[PDB]
């Protein structure tokens, strides 16, 4: 419905956060039916590393849009 | 799309593999203990069957004796129980069934003669390499033949000979152990950093930034 | 519904298990290590009961010497003290007993056959196995009988056989030995791994947000 | 010019060495196994064949049998294939081939002699060494030949020193098994602290100082 | 062509972050190919630890520049 | 009441088992060390002491130096210096001495017999356990006499069984240092964790809040 | 009185120990991997000089050439040069010399024997450990004087005493290698820790509230 210029923001992101989802959840599977190789791991840490580099990102996006005019509107008048 | 439930597949996952993966192979190096402990037996019962003869170079040698004990052994340990079975690691009750592209994956990694895969009934399951035993009680009735009401007589060239072929199967059978045991650095070793799949907690739990 | 005496149970909870999981392993340890000392000092004191027979391959060997020494050793070791059992390793005075549910679940962990779980009147003690030790006491009587009336004569052929035994013992105990002492990079490790539990106090103490 | 290749890159040369620095050693480990094996099999073999001539100290040795097998053993391991190849790893079909340097660089480390090197058509492939096997089988022709019709008839002063020398050779291989096996300690180590290049990822992840 | 201060004090940083991004690369592919030594392992442990450092450093250079000019701010009035 | 002086406690009780925690430790390590680096001396020296017995079985074996050696050994590491005190770690000059109380704690978690204690007049020390050496010179008397004017005249069977006593009481050496060096995983850890006694400092200059 | 100049006593000072305490390991390590390697490398030439002997239990050693040859590493690495020391660290140009105070200070920790402290005139140096090489050095004369012009004979018995000695030695050298490694728990992470100084200009210049 209806979306500011923050919601908007928000959801520029999560066209990645659900495929990133679906990939590490893949990834956990693939290592369930076989762990004997250092490669899952280390796609494993790459992975988690993603997603947590995403939603950071996207918190320090809604952070400083709020800050950019939190000011603003402190000196509205 | 959720991760309130990761954390607890992850925890399950975690479960899964060490009574999948590691506990299976403690199974395996268990059972396999179990069977060289048994042929320790054999072989300390071994002491008690030589008699010196024509006091020269001859020394009676029980086969009779050495012949039903090994295939005691080999029918003791050629079914299947708690005691018999390395995979899938049978434990508790029952006896369980293995599919052929797991067994086989298996049999790649534990580096076994592919003269071990039997069937109980239902499914598949692996035992113990026996083929070594049968090798050395086929070797050994080829000293000669009971005739003697009691043991082989035979000079001291023979024994020594056929002494340094059993101990060179001995030592293949401790190495084959050996090997068995350092996986250790080779289960346990990647499943200390295995146990890193927490950091899906840890490393998830510092997006409270989401929340403030 | 309280959370300053969640810490305290914290606190309790891992000096709980530490003499309940790291503690047991280590007086479990320091006994096998006491058993080993001891025959290691019988197997040392052994190299002085050979003599040379007939200037020929036929060595003596003292089988009741022998005899006496190891009946003696497991004598001592078959009565319940803090220098003969397992679990629940008993400390300082008296003896502490066990159910029957941890004590079992302590064998099945430890791999050990059931010949070592004694009953203490109240509760049950786990011992240390005795059955490599009784079998090779049994194995050498089957070298005969002391009929002299110092020690039995047998040839090299002979001697040959029983010290591979005798090796074979030797070495199934330094196995067990060494899977005990291995159980600590797979116990200790995962206690190490285990105090993480500080974290209850570390993030939850950063909670000060509650409280701005 | 990105990260996202580089933790590609990190996760995927963490596996290129897998199968080619570890499975090397893997397949190494098991074909000189499987060699060792069969070397053993044809010394318990050999037992059989020695019977006491003029009934004194002379001992008849089956010269033509033991030349037949190890001739066949050299003739059959002299080929290129899964159970005849230490180099580059061959598994599932075909030969795989390779180039000089690195099976220069490669028996360089290996501690071999230089005539282990072969060209299968196309590349360079390396094999067991068979010069102890080769140079043992020259000598056993060296002390006699087959003019019986069964076996020659020599005493035991030179068959003892014989029979010594055949289990000297027997100990020198049985070292070299050793010292692969060791490779794995040098190497699986080596790969287990190798395999801490995971901090490419780790702190490069908690960098997000970049985006708080 | 725009580039303000905080991008001109970027600019300093990104062509060194550009040299060790591409030697880095020129040491795992190294290591890779001969990792029997634990000279090459150390040499790539360095070259890491620099690319890694030298980011570190872009990341606190620009975070101190911004409180610093948001202070101006506050006292711009 | 104040909490300035608790930083500073903070500070000095870290100082007071910097040295006498972790500082015993080292201490007890390298002392050990020092004891095993004689005795390493002491064995390898050993082996220029082997002559062949009238070309035959017989290999003529040494014991006067050996008794020699090792008594001189023990008389030198019987006393109490820097060079022979395991607790209370003394170093410099003089001889520290610490009361039984302190000294039982600490040897029942160094795991050592309890004729192990010494008194240096005032308090007790502790240290090395010289049981198994002053018991393995004592039994090397056991095995035989020293009639002739330069050796003992020795077996090979006998031999034998004497050189497994003794790599049997040289592996337990190994065993007991090996768990005294590993005992750093235990002591290291941990005081590498209480070192974290920093964030009583830290966390209690984050209140600052009290003065905004 | 001034915070300026503390800030330049921080930069200072984490140089001063950058290069001054973790430099030091840094290069001691690096120089006594480097003495290690021409240890293998002797190994693995000495590993080939080896023979039977009399076609018997006699085996030849080469003690000549092992002499020379270890004289010379010894007498090579008994010089001071950037490949022979261990403080002060000595590298680029020259030779850096030392004074008694920090030299005995830090040995005291590296725990080398008094036998160690090498005077360039002017200065100090500290070398490696050439004790244990010289006393193998020494003793490899202990077997006897060189009889034949190429190398000497000994009887099995005393091969193997020589060897478990020589496997002895090289062992407490690998120790010793892995303690002086594993001394990076205490000089990098602490290093680690230490670098913590930047709080200074982390916390002291968060005083802003001073000029609000």
């Amino acid at each position: 419905p209806w979306s500011g210029y923050l919601d908007d923001v928000s959801a520029k992101f999560d066209t990645g956060v659900d495929n990133l989802q679906t990939q590490v959840t893949e990834a956990l599977d693939k290592l369930a039916a076989k762990p004997s190789d250092p490669a899952l791991l280390a796609a494993y840490q790459s992975k988690l590393s993603e997603y947590n580099l995403y939603r950071n990102a996207q918190s320090n996006t809604v952070k400083v849009f709020k800050d950019i005019d939190a000011a603003i509107i402190q000196n509205f008048r | 799309i959720s991760d309130a439930e990761i954390w607890d597949m992850v925890s399950q996952n975690i479960s899964a593999i060490g009574d999948s993966y590691l506990g299976v192979y403690e199974n395996v190096v268990a059972v396999y203990t179990d069977f060289y402990q048994a042929f320790s037996d054999i072989l300390s019962k071994m002491g008690g069957w030589l008699l010196p003869g024509k006091d020269g170079n001859t020394v009676k040698l029980d086969v009779t004796s050495l012949k039903n004990d090994l295939n005691s052994l080999v029918n003791k340990y050629n079914q299947i129980n708690s005691n018999t079975v390395l995979f899938p690691a049978q434990s508790g009750s029952g006896v369980k069934v293995a599919t052929e592209a797991e067994a086989r994956q298996w049999l790649s990694e534990l580096n076994l003669p592919n003269s071990c895969l039997k069937s109980y009934g239902s499914g598949y399951v692996v035992t113990v390499d026996l083929t070594p035993l049968q090798k050395m009680v086929q070797d050994i009735d080829g000293l000669g033949a009971p005739g003697k009401d009691s043991k082989l007589e035979m000079d001291n060239a023979k024994y020594q000979a056929w002494q340094s072929g059993f101990k060179a199967q001995e030592e293949n059978m401790k190495t084959t152990l050996q090997t068995l045991t350092q996986k250790y650095s080779n289960a346990n070793s990647l499943y200390d950093n295995l146990v890193k799949v927490l950091s899906s907690t840890i490393s998830s739990s510092l997006e409270t930034a989401k929340s403030f």
